[PDB]
């Protein structure tokens, strides 16, 4: 199906303590394969998949290079938005950056990203059309008039549709064997009784990748949204995700009640019964 | 300024099964701003060798990482996840369920 | 790959 690209920078200040900290992660789809911590020894982009491992000094030197200069633009901006908002050196203040890429199934280009964050919020964004800008308040209209006459959006257009999406399919290739793998979830049902009266039944997804997943509970087949306790989906550590979805059923009712599982991975979805 | 408070799940990589080697997670999640603290407790003791994912964030902004350790599960032993942030008035003890 | 030029704020 479709793939992405995605970068994640987050810069935080760090008043009476010196250089802002800054980390960088990259992910293909739901695997994280790069990463920067400006807290780290190495002080070098360095891989985090074992696909791009082998890259080589060339492409580490010129992510660790670019990367050093993305870190150099946060550090400046950071006091930049401090003078914008009129803010403090006594407090620590948040820039979050995240820029990437969306491909078809034929892998050709679909919609670039680009958007920033102050402080947890919105602050400018690159439009769907990878040429207009949305400035969420007074003191971003500023960095949008900058970024209008600097002709900004003209060079992330280029990223976007040039590199991002290149770079997207060699990784997808180089990385093949789990990049473009399906792991249907293991799936699994267990039963505990609260009471005599009442007992909870828990369906399970285990070990799926990717992370995109439809867990549901439904009674006599009517949805039972507003009494499934449903948790966000969690990494395993390994590479795959978990995700369960819970009701409670009135002892006896156990036959109502039916679980359904969606996934890329399995060729029909799956309807679970406890039996 | 924007302050959201930690989602928090405590679980193992594999499912339980007693004696049998496994990864204890502490999974937190939808965060700001990023400082947190994390610990991973065996009977009430910080366990020391816990290592963790690189910080990312999620659509919203919000911040999320990954906690793990080591372990073998017994019938006995009882673990945790101990988090603490600007939201929180007093740390969050969140205790393992095999089941959760 | 990372972009190669960045702008500031």
């Amino acid at each position: 199906g479709s793939h992405s690209m995605r970068y994640f920078f987050t810069s935080v200040s760090r008043p009476g303590r010196g250089e802002p900290r800054f980390i960088a992660v990259g992910y293909v789809d739901d695997t994280q394969f790069v990463r920067f911590d400006s807290d780290a020894a190495s002080q070098r982009m360095e891989p985090r998949a074992p696909w791009i491992e082998q890259e080589g000094p060339e492409y580490w030197d010129g992510e660790t290079r670019k990367v050093k200069a993305h870190s150099q633009t946060h550090r400046v901006d950071l006091g930049t938005l401090r003078g914008y908002y009129n803010q403090s050196e006594a407090g620590s203040h948040t820039v979050q950056r995240m820029y990437g890429c969306d491909v078809g199934s034929d892998w050709r280009f679909l919609r670039g990203y680009h958007q920033y964050a102050y402080d947890g919020k919105d602050y400018i964004a690159l439009k769907e059309d990878l040429r207009s800008w949305t400035a969420a308040d007074m003191a971003a209209q500023t960095t949008k008039h900058k970024w209008e006459a600097a002709h900004v959006a003209e060079q992330l257009r280029a990223y976007l549709e040039g590199t991002c999406v290149e770079w997207l399919r060699r990784y997808l290739e180089n990385g093949k064997e789990t990049l473009q793998r399906t792991d249907a979830p293991k799936t699994h049902m267990t039963h505990h009784a609260v009471s005599d009266h009442e007992a909870t039944l828990r369906c399970w997804a285990l070990s799926f990748y990717p992370a995109e997943i439809t867990l549901t509970w439904q009674r006599d087949g009517e949805d039972q949204t507003q009494d499934t306790e449903l948790v966000e989906t969690r990494p395993a550590g390994d590479g795959t995700f978990q995700k369960w979805a819970a009701v409670v059923v009135p002892s006896g009712q156990e036959q109502r009640y039916t679980c359904h599982v969606q996934h890329e991975g399995l060729p029909k979805p799956l309807t679970l019964r406890w039996e | 300024m924007i302050q959201r408070t930690p989602k928090i799940q405590v679980y193992s990589r594999h499912p339980a099964e007693n004696g049998k080697s496994n990864f204890l997670n502490c999974y937190v999640s939808g965060f700001h701003p990023s400082d947190i603290e994390v610990d991973l407790l065996k009977n009430g003791e910080r366990i020391e060798k816990v290592e963790h994912s690189d910080l990312s964030f999620s659509k919203d902004w919000s911040f999320y990482l990954l906690y793990y350790t080591e372990f073998t599960p017994t019938e006995k032993d009882e673990y945790a996840c101990r988090v603490n942030h600007v939201t929180l008035s007093q740390p969050k003890i969140v205790k393992w369920d095999r089941d959760m | 790959k990372v972009a190669e030029i960045v702008h500031f704020l």
